[PDB]
């Protein structure tokens, strides 16, 4: 009779994932006229 | 030390020294020793619980 063993190594198997998100904002309006050069009043002729 | 070192079996035998026992370690899995006199002997298989063997043949 022997009853003699033996070793091994640690071998561990594992699943990793890493995720992530994605947004867009956005902040828009009517077109109320606009900043403007130069605002003084004006007279147009034809 | 001549089991880990011949160019064409170096990779797939794991080998111990005991006070051995030629297994299988990645990539390949048969392995198969077989002399005249001295020994070889023995089969323990390694499959075990069904479920190594079924991973296997599944």
């Amino acid at each position: 009779t022997r009853v003699h063993s033996y070793r091994g190594v640690l071998i561990i198997t594992d699943e990793l994932t890493v995720e992530a998100g994605s947004r867009v904002s956005l902040s828009g309006y009517v077109s109320d006229g606009g900043t403007s050069d130069v605002f003084t009043i004006c007279r147009l002729l034809d | 030390s001549q089991i880990e070192a011949s160019p064409t079996i170096k990779d797939g035998v794991n080998a111990s020294v005991t006070g051995m026992i030629i297994t299988k370690a990645g990539d390949n899995d048969f392995v198969k020793v077989t002399s005249i006199t001295p020994t070889t002997s023995i089969a323990a298989t390694t499959a075990d619980t069904a479920s190594a063997a079924l991973a296997s043949i599944e």
